[PDB]
Parts: C-alpha cells; structure tokens; sequence
RNA sequence: UUAUCCAUUUAUAGGGAUGAAUU
RNA sequence: GAGAACUUUGAAGACUGAAGUGGAGAAGGGUUUCUUGUCAACUGUGAUUGAACAAGAGUUAGCCGCUCCUAAGGGAUAGCUGAAAAGUGUUUAAAGGGGUCCCCGUCUCAAAAGGGAAACAGGUUGAUAUUCCUGUGCCAAUAGUAUUAUGAGUUAGAUGGUAACAUAUAUAUAAAUGAACUCCUUUACAUAGGCUUUACACUCGGGGUGCGUUUUCUUUGCACUUUACCUUUAUAACAAACCUUGGAAUCAAUUUACUUGGAGAAGAGGUUCGUUGAACUCAAUUCAAAAAUUUGUUUUGUAGCAAUAGUAAUUCGUAAUUAUCCGAAGUGGUAAGGACUAUCCUUGAAAAAAGGAGGGAACGGCUUUGUGCUUUGCUACUCUUAAUACUUGUAUGAGCGUACCAACAACCGCAUCAGGUCUCCAAGGUUAACAGCCUCUGGUUAAAUAGAAAAAAGUAGGUAAGGGAAGUCGGCAAAAUAGAUCCGUAACUUCGGGAAAAGGAUUGGCUCUGAGGACAUUAAUGUUAACUCAGAACUGAAACGGACAAGGGGAAUCCGACUGUUUAAUUAAAACAUAGCAUUGUGAAAAGCCACAACUGGUAUUAACACAAUGUGAUUUCUGCCCAGUGCUUUG
RNA sequence: UCUGAUGGAGGAUCGAGUUGAUACUGACGUGCAAAUCGUUCAUUUCAAUCACGUUUAGGGGCGAAAGACUAAUCGAAAAG
C-alpha cells in the first residue's frame, strides 16, 4: 500500500476508470470553494496590513 | 484498535452518559463518562449571561468559592452591568420628573 | 442566476400539490418570512418566531402581531379609531 | 352494533387533551377592589407560545397589593402587544389597546377579546386568534351593553363585565393551507385525538349508521333529529338547512 | 438478571438448596426436583 | 498531589505535626535530579532538586522524627 | 331573598368628587 | 482412555472479517459460574466431551447502581354517591413546616436509559473487582464547652480597577456581618445545515531495541517505543460577550453562509466566561540592563501525579541487575464543545437540590446604680479553619445488588428449534461508502452423524450453435447496462418537473506535462504539504467501473393526485388516510357533542380563526332541474 | 431582464442498516419453523423507527377501517 501511495502521489491510478464516485464525492466543491476563498481574503488582508492597497480597496476587491 | 465498553452502569449513550476515551498508562484505551456542561448564569432582566461568574452545575457551584459565584457591585451577579445602569438612571430620573410634576402643579 | 421564472420560494414543494395552493402559500409564506420594521428602534429586523409573536433581533423586544405578517388591518384599523379619540 | 367512534370520545382514554407542554390556563385577574373602583397596572414581560393553542399568551406581573410581593398573570395577548408595555385593568383604565375595562365603560363601535360573558369569570368570550367583539350599544340605565360575538350573534352582557380593547393577535391563521397531512399531524398532536378522521360511509355497519352496503353511500337522510340518541346522531345534527348557502 | 431485589435473591438460594439429592445415610434405612433449563421457577 | 517550590514552605509543612513520612527519589536524567516528597493526612507534596548540593543537604538538615522512604 | 342553583377567589379595601414600592 | 472423525496438545489448510459466534450491559433465566471428580440416563452418530450427574467453592463498594426528585400516571384522605361491593378524588375541609402572632401547605407511590454529592491508575484469583491489594485522591457529615493555633476585621461588618471586573494561596484562597419579606438564576431540554476547535482513532518519516526474510533483491518487512483521576491544576491559545479610548459615506469590518455599526463601526488597549488541561519559558534556576524590584540569555522537570507503574529487550543464584521509553508531520473516521444560520397553524418536561441579589431586623468586652432599659472606672477586643481535652448513649461512611448467559445450546418459541429479542465500542486495503470482497487484533474450525460411490429424479445453480417470445392466460423465470467523466436529451407540464428521458463516447498500466497552498528577508531569493483535476507519449491477443458492486428503456390506456396506512398466518390494491372543498350543531356551566347506576365527568389549561358531527377527496374547469315522497327543520 | 458563483430548502431522489413483505404463485409443506429459508422487492428527515414506563377491558376497548386487533383464541376474548 505504501509503494500504491508512491505511485498516487505520481499520479498513476487515478484516471477515470478508477473513480467510482462522483466528482463531488471525490472532491467536496464546497470545501473547494471554501480554501480558494479563505486564501483570497487571507491575501486581502495581509494587502491591507502591510499598506500595500487602500482600505476602500480592499473592500471592493 | 482496541475498542471500549461503558463502566458507569448506564449502557446507553444520553446526555449524562457522554463518554471520552483516554489511554492509560497501562497502555489500554478506557473510557470515561465527561460532565455535562452547564448553562451560564444569566441576568434577571435581559436574559444574557453574567460575567464574572462560572458556569457549574448546582453540585459544582456549591463547592465553588463565593468569589467567582457573584460581582462585587449593587446587583452584580444576578443583573447584568447595563441593565443596572439603565436601572440606575430610570430610579433617579423617574422620581425626578415625579418632583418637577409636583412642583408644576401650581 | 435567476433560478425559477415564477415558483420562488415555493420551489421547495416540487410539482406536489395544485398550482393554486403553491400559489396561494407562496404569497404568505413571502410575508411570513419578510423583516419587518422595529418601530421601537428603527431597524428593519423584526422577524416571526412563532405563529403570532414577532421578535426584533436588535432591541430584543417581541411584539403580538398576525399569524404572518406583523400587523394586520383589521386590528391596525381598530388601534387607529382609538387612537383617533 | 359497538359503540362508535363519537360515544367513545366521552370516556376521555385517549381522547383527553394532550396539555403536557401547556403553560396554564389563559384567565385575567380576579377582581380586585383596585379593579373594581380604579386602575392597576401591570407590564407584560413576555409573550409567549401555548402549544395548543393559536393565540400567544402574554406573561403580565403585577404588584400585589394586600402584601409585599409580585403575581404572574397568563393573559390573552390582543395585537400589538410587546414586551415591556404597560397593560392598565380597571374602571379608571384608559381606553386603549391591551387595557382591560368595563365594557360598559367603552364606546360604542370598539372591538374587544377576552370578553367575561359574566362578570368576574375572568374571561370567556373571544379567545381564538384574530378573533374580536364589537360593543354595538349601551343601555341609556348603565348596567347593561350589548355586544356582537365573532359568530355574528348579538349578545347581552352586563355593563360590569370586562374585556381586552384590541384583537387577539395571531389573525389570518386560518388563511395558510395546511400543504400535508404531515402538518395536520403536528397541529393536532398538541391538541387531541381526533385525526385523522375515517369516514362512517367506510365502515361497517355494527360500527356506524352510515357503515356496510355495497355501494359506499349513506342509504337514509344524513340529518338526524335533535332528539337523537348517542349512537344515532351521526350525520348533520339537527340542520335546519342543506347544500351550499346564497346568502 | 444480575440486579436483583433481596427476596428474589433469598428465593433463588432456597430453589438451589432444595434442589439436592436424599442423603445416603438416609436412603439406607427425591421426586420434588428440577432442572434449570427444563422446569422453569416462576417465581 | 502538590508540588511546592520554594524551600521555606516545604520545610514549613515538614516541620508541621501532621506529616508523616519523607519519600525520597534520585534517578539520572542524562548527574542525579532527586526529588523530595513530604506525605501530609491531606496530600503529598515534591519538590524536584536539580542541584545535587542542596538536595543533599535539605534531607538531611531535616528533623528525624518521620519516616524515611527511599524509592531507588 | 331566605330555599335552591351557578361563577370567582388568597372568599383580601363601604358609596359619590421594561427601576422599587413590604418591617 | 477399555474404546477417539466430533476430548486435549502440536503442525497445516481455511472461516468469522470490527454491521464479528469479538468485548461490555438491559429484559428474561437462576448457579448454567469455578475447581475436582465423573458417565446410569441425556448430550437424536460416537463421546473419555458437556450447560448432564456428584462433592465442595465462588459474588467484598462512602465514590458503580438502587435508595432521593419529579413525569406520563397509580393508590389513598375529605367529601359525595351506592344495599354494599365499589365509583370519583377538594366538588360547604377547622387538613405538617417556618420564623416569633403571623406566613406557607392533601398524603403516598411511580424512571437501575430523565434530574442527580463524590475515583483513578497499576496489580491480584480457579472463580469477584472503578468493590480486593498498593498508591494517590475526592464527596458528605462532623454536638456542646474549653484550650490552643491559622487568618482576617474592629477603637457595627476589608480593599483594589475609569470600567468590564478583581482580590483571603493559612498544610487547607476558611472567614469580606447581615433577620423577616421578596425577586431571579442554575437544574432545564426540539429539529436541519454546514463551518470550526479539541481529544481519541488511523497513517507517514526519523532514532533505539527485538524478531523475520536473505538462491537473488531489500540502509528492508513487522512489534514495542506508554502515562490515569486529582492539583479552584497554573498558564498558553481561541469562538464569543463586555469595558476604555476612538469617532465611521469614497461606508466600513467580516463569514463557507450572513452578520454588524451614531442605540457608537474600524483601529488600539483590556475584562470575563466557555472550551481545553503543562499548551506557553510554565515553574524553580545561571548570566546582564531597571533601584531603597522589571526585561532579555541559560540549567533542570515527561509540571506535580511519574516511574517506583506499564511495555519491549539483555543478562545473572533461580529472586535481582542492566539499557530504552524521543524527534517531526499527514488523513478526517468517531465523540464532544463552540459560534452561527434555518424550520414549525409542531416552539420541543417537572421537581428535588444549589446559587445570586434586593431589604436592612439585631449588635463590643470586665464591673457596678436602680428598674431588658441612662448611668459610673478600664480596654487590648468579634468572626473563620484546624487540632486537642472533657461532657454528650457507642461522635464516620447504612441497607440491598454484584457469580454466569445474554443466545453461538444458558431467554421466549413443548427442545441443545436455521425463528424472535433493546443498547454501546468498532482496525487495514479497494471504494462515495459503517456497501460488497479480502485481511490484522479477538474468536472459530462447531453445527441431530460420518465413509464410499456418484446413475435416475429432486433441489440450488452455470453454459449453450441458428432463431429470438414462435412459449405462456400473461415475457412467469432468466437475460440484457447498470459506476464515474464528457456529450446529448422529446412530447407534455401545475413551469417546480418530465430526466439517469431517449441516446452516444471514454475508462487499464507506465513515463511524463500543467494547474490548485503554507512558511522570510532587504521590487527581489530559499524551505516545505495534501490528493484532486486536465493533457500527452508509450504499451497490450482492443483490454481496462476486468472480480466485487451496479437502472432495461420507450409509445399509450385505466385507476388513485402525491408522501403515507392496511386484512400478524391466502387479497398491499383501484381500498383507508390526506391537503383542498362543502354542509350541520353550539354564545356555555339551564350551551353543543359524548361518558356515567348514581355522584360526577371528557372536550376543557377549551370559547366560533373554537369544539363537535358528516360527506367529498390535490390542482384545473365545472358542479344542471326536482321539496311531489321520505327525512330534518321554522312559526302559531 | 439575463449570466456565473454562493447557499443548502423539501412529508425531494438513489441506497446499505432498520422497518416491512411485491414476485418466483421458488424451496419447505411427516418443515429448521403451528408462517421459516433463498433470491427478488418496498422503506431510510419523517404522518419515520426502537425501548421501557403508562392509560383504555369484553356487547367493552382500540381501529389512516381489513370486522382488523384485544397473549397461536375475535362477526363478541379467556377462565370458572
């Protein structure tokens, strides 16, 4: 199993004739959508800390 | 895995059998039965909770010392801090108003 | 996007029962979970908790209005003859 | 024939009241000398929910006045009612929404709840929600009022009897249909035994007059006479009409 | 079971100490028994 | 079980009537650390010593009434 | 209105001009 | 052993497969438990076995439960009915407690899953263990007097902070006066959804130790590497709430989601609770700058418990010595907590018990006038925790349960019966998955029998050329794909659906390519983590959801709108229910409907937007004529 | 008005478990069994399921109604 895990990490069982379940049961788009929001805000903010961008700014964006 | 079994005579899982499970220095997986959380004490009026005071159960609370059961001002400990103020200035401003209605009436 | 053309919020009855009653609960169920406006603070955050009682999340302070809509006309009427006195 | 459906609600088995989350009985204050010759207020401090009923009930303390202390009353809360209002109850009340007054101190033409069909009983008419009254005259002598019920039916009432100014809150319940048997269920889970129904045309006939047949029909007229006994008076009691009303 | 209220548990004790055989020395000079699995107490 | 850090209270509760017994324990960590536990009616009270000096003369500049117990 | 019957209560003040409040 | 397919041991081949013949319980059973015997019968074959028979033994609690509280509710009291038997249970009740006159108040039972005083680990027996032993704790109780001692307070009740609020660390944070009378809080509560934190679980890499493989390969595969309750555990961190300052439109802060603000936002500085429970230099300690005690740098300690225990090893008389028990992470399985959002014509117990407050009744000590009150000379004086001594009746910890089974032969099915029977724990691989299939720990290799042969016939299955429903009452039965990704999807429609419509394509392995984050330095360069997607070459008997798992679709008619329910053991439906619709009675304790022999009761903790009695049966569109008959009903 | 996300409603869908019982009118029918066994099938957020407690008792109860059920007994239980 761990020289299978190897071989995942490569990318070597994946293809679509190895899933089985839905592309959200694989892949939460929720929880996606929630890591690609929490980076965003985390860089907004760390923009309007360090003074990189305008109050007003970064509340449009 | 090593798997548990209650100790506590209570076989089902209600909410004053919730348990936790510890490793023991024996090197075996218990479990243990945790207390159930208690409500915070909450204002007479507002209905919020009370700081300044801890949050046991009765059994817990009587064995509590008194410093932390209650808030070393006027009501403090049963009415929240801007409840009491509120309380405050309605008491002097109502009689106050009673008085210039008095004096008024002439 | 826009997600029904008509059903809105009746959408969750799928196609069971007529047409008419998802109709007709739709246009109290649209009142029933609307905010309506606190008079006692100002903010529009008055909302039913139960079927009469209509509590502001803001002054905290709960009010007796209809089963779905905080006034209703019939006793909005009666409080303004009264008042008219 | 068995005993049927309707002569086996008396026996009061099953077919009590379910009251277990019930918060009391909705009555105003006794009377009071305070009541009776002037005006006591009290505030209301919580409207709250009565599972079986519609009408929210409104939690009013008042200070007691024959010893130190403070007294909770579960009163029928009218419209526009809200926490931290002053109801006032008495003859000297003011005529205004949620007061308690005489109905021979109102005008004429106001609507009231909680309508004490006798004085003192601490209210008995006009309790289900939206419902309202409305005093429709006063007797030139005093003593007397005469009132218009929900039913529309004309009434008599003492001039002593007092009543809520407003409307029970909670109006136009009526006007959501019930989507489901499911919210059918939770409505009279709270309040009785009497659902789902089963038709008698269902039936058999050592059951229910209207049971047995091949047909699924009634077989004799569903209006029975007044002087029916128990097991007899099973279709339209005593109707003195039939069929859709013109008016 | 093994909770048990004091009479129950005296009974049971009785039913075991009833269950024993005629003693020998007295067989020289018992129809009333049962099994736990065949004859079931009761009580 | 207490633990107590500064010398004077711990030879306070030692001198107190109610102890019983001292629990002395020295292992190696890496030089032996020791520690001294005083057993009261209420509780048992340690004190660890790093310092092999003063360990080695706190035992001792205690008075012999109660018990000796050496676990190593 | 005294028999009889009903209602309410803690049988708790004789008739007319959203603080507490008890010793 | 007289005798061994079914007793025991070793070896092998397999099974159960954490949804278990694995561990713990309840109901029920009642000694079936254990040891030693042991075989007349039973153990549907054998039997030396056994849950059989025989003799002995075995169940240890202040902390686990019962016991207490109250619930649905039961019994009883007062009455009142009744020949009584019985029925009802405040309906003309003078119906223990509190302080010192007044105030409160039916009794009792009903939960071994609700509420609830307090326990953990290691070890131990043939059989019991949160019960025994060892160690460490915790809870409750602890009378009067007197001595001491610990602390506060006082020349009658302390003090810090602007505030949120904080403060008693004595062995032990015990004491911060406080009556009547009050007012609150805790106990104390639904469902759905996701987000988040923690513990446990699982996993990865490093180090050590032991074992294994070793024709060949392999810095290798496996195992151990642990840490309880308790110490208000101290702290640290964080979701919130609050306080101070502040003063917001170019509105801003902010969540996955929305949430919030002149009724005071952001920013800055704080307070508290709750989570957790050694985190954080936490504690003590070494070294330097602040001054008549703070800030940085080090040592120690698994923070105490605690290593003394446990585990895995190496040895030595045969009971002891020895060495290890420590470096970094990932996945999200379970549980709990948090802050939230949403839903209800549904709003989701009570009491015992505990706490907080408002209020301000009473008031030092020695002695003395006179009649508890003014009085005279003097001041070191009250509460709180602990111990001791004496008096108090003997001045700690009651009683009961505790073995075993829980089905697989200990239960109920007449039985050692393929049936039935409530709860908790819950590993790895593949996978969406607690599925199926295989596996580790644990368990098993047992089933009212075995051996041989192996035809018919039966039963449970497979496969069949060509045809493809011609069979049959009827495609009964079987077969047909069936996962996932991409594409495509009609009539009709209540506009929500229909829909996985229909119908196409692809799918393995291998070698690569691209995309998606976190962490620091003076616009610039390094360290490091998940499996998730997309694309390309190559490769093969063109095969790849390779086993497992897994829709047949379509055109129409009838019925019932739908979800739901039903003739336990021949009918599951078109029957019943249903929402919707309509009609009828009733304004009340002289009402409607219903119970009762009476008394009294149910609806009713009710009041027309209600209750009761019927019919029809979603929606859409309609619901015609007849009051002669029979009912019902209205006036005189 | 339109498009993309986000969000997570519903007596929504598939589906193990649970709860049942459509078909084979399969097996069995001197059964393992006075209702079982196999495959197939229905059901799983709600009118859902389970436990214990508790209430309703025989011309009575209880019935989403089959004269169903009320201890293998029901168009009037069982015992004497």
């Amino acid at each position: 199993v761990r020289l299978y895990k190897l071989a995942k990490r490569k990318g070597r069982h994946m293809g679509i004739g190895k899933r089985k379940g839905t592309k959200n049961a694989r892949t939460n788009q929720k929880t996606l959508w929630i890591k690609r929001q929490r980076v965003l805000r985390r860089l907004l903010k760390r923009l309007r800390d360090s003074k990189k961008v305008d109050r007003h700014l970064y509340h449009s964006f | 895995a090593q798997r548990v079994h209650y100790r506590r005579h209570n076989h089902y899982n209600t909410k004053s059998n919730k348990v936790r499970p510890v490793r023991t220095p024996g090197g075996k997986l218990t479990i243990h039965v945790v207390k159930k959380k208690a409500g915070k004490p909450k204002c007479a009026d507002c209905k919020t909770a009370i700081q300044g005071v801890k949050a046991l159960r009765p059994a817990d609370n009587y064995r509590a010392r008194r410093k932390n059961r209650t808030v070393a001002r006027a009501y403090g400990g049963s009415i929240c801090a801007r409840c009491i103020r509120e309380r405050i200035m309605r008491a002097f401003l109502f009689e106050e108003q009673k008085c210039v209605r008095q004096v008024l009436k002439e | 996007s826009r997600r029904t053309k008509k059903v809105g919020l009746t959408g969750k009855y799928g196609t069971r029962y007529g047409s008419s009653l998802r109709k007709q609960i739709k246009k109290i169920e649209l009142m029933q979970h609307a905010k309506y406006l606190c008079t006692f603070c100002g903010k529009t955050a008055t909302k039913r908790t139960c079927v009469g009682i209509w509590k502001c999340k803001k002054c905290k302070r709960k009010v007796c209005g209809g089963a779905w809509s905080l006034t209703t006309p019939a006793a909005v009427a009666a409080k303004s003859t009264i008042i008219r006195l | 024939g068995r005993v049927i459906r309707g002569q086996r609600k008396g026996r009061g088995s099953i077919f009590k009241s379910h009251n277990h989350h019930r918060k009391g009985a909705a009555k105003l204050r006794h009377l009071d000398y305070c009541e009776k010759k002037g005006y006591i207020k009290g505030l209301v401090k919580d409207i709250i929910h009565d599972p079986g009923r519609g009408a929210p009930l409104a939690k009013v303390i008042f200070k007691r006045t024959e010893k130190y202390g403070k007294k909770e009353e579960l009163i029928i809360a009218s419209e526009g009612m809200f926490t931290g209002q002053y109801i006032s109850c008495g003859t000297k009340a003011p005529l205004s929404v949620g007061n308690i007054l005489p109905i021979g101190k109102m005008p004429e033409g106001t609507l009231i709840c909680n309508l004490e069909h006798r004085t003192g009983n601490r209210g008995t008419l006009v309790k289900a929600s939206g419902c309202y009254a409305t005093v429709v005259g006063q007797s030139e002598d005093g003593k007397k009022t005469k009132v218009r019920l929900p039913s529309g039916a004309k009434k008599t009432i003492d001039a002593k009897a007092r009543a809520m100014v407003g409307v029970v809150g909670a109006g136009g319940r009526i006007d959501k249909p019930i989507l489901k048997a499911g919210v059918a269920h939770h409505k009279y889970r709270v309040k009785r035994n009497c659902w789902p129904k089963v038709r008698g045309v269902a039936m058999n006939p050592v059951e229910h007059p209207h049971g047995g047949g091949n047909h699924q029909h009634i077989g004799h007229p569903s209006t029975v006479s007044r002087s029916a006994p128990a097991g007899q008076k099973v279709g339209l009691i005593a109707a003195r009409r039939t069929g859709l009303l013109r008016g | 079971g093994s909770i048990k209220r004091f009479r129950l548990k005296q009974r049971l004790g009785k039913c075991r100490r009833q269950n024993r055989p005629v003693p020998h020395w007295y067989r020289l000079k018992n129809t009333k028994r049962r099994h736990w699995r065949r004859t079931k107490l009761g009580l | 079980p207490k633990q107590i850090t500064d010398i004077r209270k711990f030879l306070k509760i030692s001198r107190k009537p109610d102890t019983t017994a001292v629990i002395i324990m020295k292992k190696k960590s890496k030089t032996v650390i020791t520690k001294l536990k005083l057993r009261t009616k209420k509780y048992l009270y340690t004190m660890v010593f790093a310092d092999r000096k003063k360990a080695e003369r706190i035992e001792n500049s205690l008075l012999p009434s109660l018990k000796r117990i050496y676990y190593p």
